RNA sequence: GUCUACGGCCAUACCACCCUGAACGCGCCCGAUCUCGUCUGAUCUCGGAAGCUAAGCAGGGUCGGGCCUGGUUAGUACUUGGAUGGGAGACCGCCUGGGAAUACCGGGUGCUGUAGGCU
RNA sequence: GUUUCCGUAGUGUAGUGGUUAUCACGUUCGCCUAACACGCGAAAGGUCCCCGGUUCGAAACCGGGCGGAAACACCA
RNA sequence: CCGUGGAGCAGAAGGGCAAAAGCUCGCUUGAUCUUGAUUUUCAGUACGAAUACAGACCGUGAAAGCGGGGCCUCACGAUC
RNA sequence: ACGCAGUUUUAUCCGGUAAAGCGAAUGAUUAGAGGUCUUGGGGCCGAAACGAUCUCAACCUAUUCUCAAACUUUAAAUGGGUAAGAAGCCCGGCUCGCUGGCGUGGAGCCGGGGUGGAAUGCGAGUGCCUAGUGGGCCACUUUUGGUAAGCAGAACUGGC
């Protein structure tokens, strides 16, 4: 286990796991959502998410860590089944390691240049979310207070921002009262589908 | 709730062709038919097409350019009768008859009538059309088979053997036509006029009269409904093969107009279209009113 | 150490672009290929006889010889010392014309056409192609409405 | 009422898949010139087993295809081995329909001590007029919704001819 | 001992210190390289030529002179 | 206003389902004695013409799927050239120029050449 | 660390020149014996290291890991 | 019945291919002899490979045409 | 007057990188919902019963999260080739053993008529002989390996 010191900001092309690969282990997390993953639409009104500013790389046990920290913030203040938290952020650039000392200088010197595969990082753009998390009206701060816990353990500056959207569907939080009632918006388990004018008119015969 | 069937392959799917989807070309051959070697630069390339349908032949010549086929001669099977060969419209003898029409329609066009008399007594054999020195030298055509199967006895060739008995110099071998044996490698150049001249069916007539009275008149019914007999069968063809060499000229019709049209209906307008939406989205409301409470 | 074999850098270049896959189509061969057609070299994927190379995609040149089923073409080809003209055979699948030639033969019609009037009825023509020129002193219209006042948004994430 | 679209026997398959090549395979073949008056056609691999010993491109099984008044007569004596009653799981979806027997004696056949007891697969389909659209060489198109046979039209037509019997069960 | 191995740095600077030239001259284009049937064609085309000339041609010039 | 034969452009013209088709033509169909090739006249060939538009086919329709085109995305993401611009870096801002795409919305869905025939 | 080689019933192995579960020891049952050793006849016992790709078909051909066995790791 | 390439084309991949370059069947050795030109690597030298021609003798096909090895990208060798 | 250009314009073709996308093919990958053919774990109606009920399993449909140097429908900026005339147009005629329905096509040859045919700059073309060189480095930018290097290796331009 290297330092994220020496893992850093992006100088190589996204090397990913694949036919060439075949030689990455397994990332630390496995999991991506923590809260109430059945949560309906209606359920938790607003969400506050994560904002990166820094074209830099992301660790997989930094998102692990984060969100375990976040998670157990989550349910000492909201409990379980209060909060529904999403790491938007999917690891798939594999770093390399050159390693030698396997004190002497008669085993290697730069004659295999190319280096075996350590780990899993992500390729954070600047304004790409990390973390996204729907809670009710009533737990704005409790949001804030767990991004803010995440943001002394990620590396570099990010900020944080409570969305105008509607949880995690694209449509606004203003639209959305006035909008699912009258005509466009159905919901479809945590996802929200909307639907054209532009159907066969079987699907407007079988709604109304 | 089993099979992916339709997803994208409608985005995805390369149509092939027109005429391909219509199922009336295949151009692997095409591409070797039609297409002239470069070293000409103009010179066109004629194909004898000859394709048999359901109470109708079809045969012409045409060259290609790059806006499409420019066609210069066509004859038709319809027009039998106004040469002598009142029913039988598409057997072998229409076959030769039509290519001999063909060829002697062309040659009218091309002034080509006095030189290249051809083969006029008709034997069924292997005459091929030598062009003469000091003289407009013979035409030069190519088969068109289509997609119909060449094997011994298509009338493909039976209007091959018209063309090249009028007079188109075709290049073609002798082993693909009717009569030639197949186990035994000579050509029977008798049965190959007999076929022509049409007698086997003359002798199939025969025999329908000598078996099954009531087959004889359930088939062949138009044959005895005006008059088919084979001794006039076999003067009939004769006489028509005469009459297309002294007269080729292909008189046409007038068709000046008749100004009465409609027959097929037109499409709807975007306004009119909208505007069966909104009817049918208010019927459903009314429906959904009216029969919900009553 | 490329190991610089024939078409080594052709994984996009000799492919059929989408939903143009099959056979090829005749009004490709269905042209006029005459001595001194200056043509354009694009090569297919279909018919593999008579790929030109992967260098002269894209390049123009010049006819000098016609054969059955190909062509010969003159192209200017830079190599490290200086550009040269070689003599190349390519079949007729890979060629297309240049409309460049064509609309330089259109302007020498049109002048040609101007000169005759130029001849006849005395009148200058100025056919020389004058560039883009500068905009005169043209007059702008405000009727109706007062110009419309734009200012910069505010900053929103 | 209904212009020539006439539900009509388009073919009639025969088929025996013996387990082995050779006496046992040249016998069914055998059986089945006995029912047909022409010689059968054989089959072959796209699979090998190794678990009762064939192998890769042998003689597996002998089928034949009959069309017309023998396929008439062929599916009459089938159906009256079966007794006129199928199965509604024995109509395919594409409207047509199979059953198979055992016992190819109860045919019409004299039993031949040195040939045996052979099964023998009956598999009917059912034709329209029309149906050389899709088989043609020159223009190949689709047949059309309304002109194919479906399971209710394969079922109703077993009901009005030979007088059959779905059990339903 | 290991050196540099290859580069192109410093090579278009030196190709256009001596002006990069085009061909730039042929008049009447080299017939090396033609198909031997159009040679065929055009060389017994060019000695009849030279041949069978004289008489139609000086009477066709003497005829445009005459009526231009 | 159409169709047939050969086509050019290759989905504005493919796929699913439903209606319409007067007259030539296309076809389904009607049988193996010769030419023919098959286990099977099912496919391909041979002389038909008793019915039929049920199918192909030709039109129209689907708040149809796809295809083409136009707005939006967006003067945004990118980007030639420049600075003794900012910042520890990460990168970002400015001058001069060029400028894309998915979502979202709107419209169309064949055009024609040659030869021939129907109203 | 590098280069070769191996992994198969509880144990040591054979077997690919692709399409088996092979031998020997051990366990259980029964026999000979008064009873044991010895001997006999059967039976069970296999993830052919794990995970993937090639094909009609893989343990076999190949790859990534896992755990081992040999050889080298020298001059300053 | 659906089935636009999701299979196959000797092998490592890329390109390309559907009445096909794929599978099956029937005949055949053009995988023949010979002089030049051109492309590739390139110094515009050679080998190797390839392309379009030309002249004989042929194969197939009804003919159009196609074929002087493998659908193309490699699978090979100077003086004495 | 001809000609030339590390330049631009006017047209004319060429590409598949940045970007963008994967509710588009290939490859990965997250979560929820709806549907019911399927075999497999549970208890429940109960002599058993595809006679019937709930859930998990898997599949399908419409969504949704995140990507791809060896993925891609789309597709830049930058860039590459060509043309911008008197060596070019137009007319009339001879030759051909090439080709061929045709004085058909195509090449060659002869004669005649009209140069004011984009911008800016510049006087050009060509022959012979030969030295030195064949150890490089640095910088803005685009980049490969490496944690990084005053490290090693590439591209354009400039400099030592
Ligand atoms: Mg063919
Ligand atoms: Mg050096
Ligand atoms: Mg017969
Ligand atoms: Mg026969
Ligand atoms: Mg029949
Ligand atoms: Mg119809
Ligand atoms: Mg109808
Ligand atoms: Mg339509
Ligand atoms: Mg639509
Ligand atoms: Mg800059
Ligand atoms: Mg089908
Ligand atoms: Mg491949
Ligand atoms: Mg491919
Ligand atoms: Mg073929
Ligand atoms: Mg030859
Ligand atoms: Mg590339
Ligand atoms: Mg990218
Ligand atoms: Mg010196
Ligand atoms: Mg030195
Ligand atoms: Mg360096
Ligand atoms: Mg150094
Ligand atoms: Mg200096």
């Amino acid at each position: 286990r290297r330092p994220a010191r020496c893992y850093r900001y992006c100088k190589n092309k996204p090397y990913p796991k694949s036919r060439f690969c075949r030689g990455v282990p397994d990332a630390k997390i496995r999991i991506f959502d923590l809260g109430r993953k059945k949560a309906k639409v209606d359920e938790f009104p607003l969400c506050g998410h994560m904002v990166s500013d820094e074209y830099e790389q992301l660790s997989s046990e930094a998102l692990e860590a984060a969100r375990i920290c976040a998670n157990k913030y989550m349910v000492k203040s909201c409990g379980k089944d209060g909060f529904h938290i999403r790491v938007r952020l999917h690891p798939f650039h594999v770093i390399r390691i050159n390693k030698m000392l396997s004190a002497d200088r008669l085993q290697t010197g730069m004659r295999g240049a190319f280096g075996k595969p350590q780990g899993t990082v992500a390729r954070v753009h600047i304004g790409q979310v990390i973390m996204s998390i729907r809670t009710k009206l009533q737990n704005k701060e409790h949001v804030i207070e767990a991004l803010r816990r995440a943001k002394f353990k990620f590396p570099g500056r990010q900020k944080i921002h409570i969305s105008k959207k509607w949880g995690f569907t694209k449509f606004n939080a203003d639209e959305f009262e006035d909008m699912v009632a009258e005509k466009r918006l159905i919901p479809d388990g945590c996802g929200v589908k909307y639907i054209p004018n532009r159907g066969p008119l079987d699907k407007w015969r079988a709604l109304h | 709730v089993k099979v992916v069937k339709n997803k994208a392959y409608f985005k995805r799917y390369q149509v092939k062709f027109r005429r391909r989807r219509e199922g009336k070309t295949d151009y692997y051959a095409r591409k070797r038919l039609v297409i002239q070697d470069k070293n000409k630069y103009n010179t066109p390339k004629y194909r004898m097409i000859v394709r048999v349908t359901n109470r109708d032949i079809i045969c012409q010549i045409a060259y290609a350019r790059i806006e499409g086929d420019m066609i210069v001669c066509a004859a038709y099977a319809h027009e039998l009768p106004k040469y002598g060969v009142k029913v039988g419209l598409t057997n072998y003898a229409a076959a030769y008859c039509t290519g001999l029409l063909l060829a002697r329609r062309l040659l009218n066009r091309f002034g080509m009538d006095k030189i290249y008399e051809g083969q006029v007594e008709v034997t069924g054999d292997e005459y091929n059309v030598e062009s003469i020195d000091g003289q407009p030298g013979a035409f030069t055509c190519y088969l068109d088979a289509g997609l119909a199967r060449t094997t011994t006895g298509n009338k493909v060739f039976g209007a091959l053997k018209g063309a090249v008995d009028g007079g188109l110099s075709i290049p073609h071998s002798t082993k693909r036509f009717p009569g030639y044996d197949s186990e035994s490698k000579e050509f029977n150049a008798e049965v190959h006029r007999k076929h022509i001249m049409g007698q086997n069916v003359a002798d199939y007539m025969r025999y329908l009269m000598e078996e099954d009275e009531d087959a004889y008149k359930k088939q062949f019914s138009q044959y005895i409904k005006n008059s088919v007999t084979p001794d006039m069968m076999e003067e009939m063809y004769k006489k028509a093969h005469a009459a297309i060499r002294e007269n080729p000229v292909y008189e046409k019709k007038p068709k000046k107009e008749v100004k009465k049209k409609r027959w097929n209906r037109p499409k709807m307008s975007l306004a009119q279209k909208k505007d069966r939406v909104a009817q049918k989205k208010a019927s459903f409301l009314r429906a959904q009113e009216r029969a919900a409470e009553s | 150490t490329n190991t610089k074999g024939k078409r080594r850098g052709t994984r996009y270049m000799f492919s059929r672009p989408f939903r143009k896959h099959g056979v090829v189509p005749l009004a490709t061969y269905m042209r006029i290929y005459k001595k001194g057609d200056i043509v354009d070299i694009k090569g297919m994927g279909t018919v593999q006889k008579g790929m030109p190379h992967k260098c002269y995609h894209g390049k123009t040149g010049r006819v000098y010889n016609v054969t059955q089923h190909a062509v010969g073409i003159v192209v200017n080809k830079q190599v490290k010392g200086k550009i040269l003209a070689k003599r190349i055979n390519v079949r007729i699948e890979h060629i297309k014309h240049s409309k460049s030639r064509d609309s330089f033969l259109k302007r020498v019609k049109e002048n040609d056409q101007k000169k005759k009037e130029a001849k006849e009825k005395g009148t200058w023509v100025q056919l020389k192609r004058q560039p883009a020129p500068p905009r005169e002193a043209h007059f702008v219209r405000t009727n109706g409405k007062e110009p419309e006042l734009l200012e910069p948004i505010p900053y929103e994430f | 009422e209904n212009p020539m679209r006439e539900l009509r026997i388009r073919k009639l398959c025969l088929n025996i898949c013996v387990g082995e090549s050779g006496d046992r395979l040249t016998r069914a073949a055998k059986v089945l010139e006995q029912l047909t008056g022409q010689t059968p056609v054989f089959s072959k691999a796209r699979y090998t087993v190794r678990s009762f010993g064939i192998r890769r491109n042998e003689k597996i099984a002998v089928h034949c295809t009959v069309r017309g008044a023998k396929a008439e007569e062929i599916l009459e004596k089938g159906l009256k081995v079966r007794e006129y009653e199928l199965r509604k799981n024995n109509f395919s979806d594409t409207g047509n329909f199979g059953f198979g027997i055992q016992e190819h004696i109860d045919l019409g056949i004299k039993y031949d001590p040195s040939i045996g007891i052979y099964g023998l697969d009956f598999y009917v389909v059912l034709g329209r007029p029309g149906f050389s659209i899709a088989d043609k060489k020159r223009r190949t198109g689709c047949i059309g919704a309304k002109h194919r046979i479906s399971k209710e039209e394969a079922m109703r037509w077993f009901q009005q001819k030979y007088d059959g019997i779905i059990l339903p069960g | 001992a290991k050196s540099k191995n290859h580069t192109t740095h410093n090579q278009s600077r030196k190709w256009h210190r001596n002006g990069i030239k085009k061909p730039r001259s042929q008049r009447y284009e080299s017939l090396k390289g033609v198909d031997p049937k159009f040679l065929r064609n055009m060389r017994f085309a060019k000695k009849h030529n030279k041949k069978g000339l004289k008489k139609m041609q000086a009477n066709n010039a003497k005829a445009m002179s005459a009526r231009a």
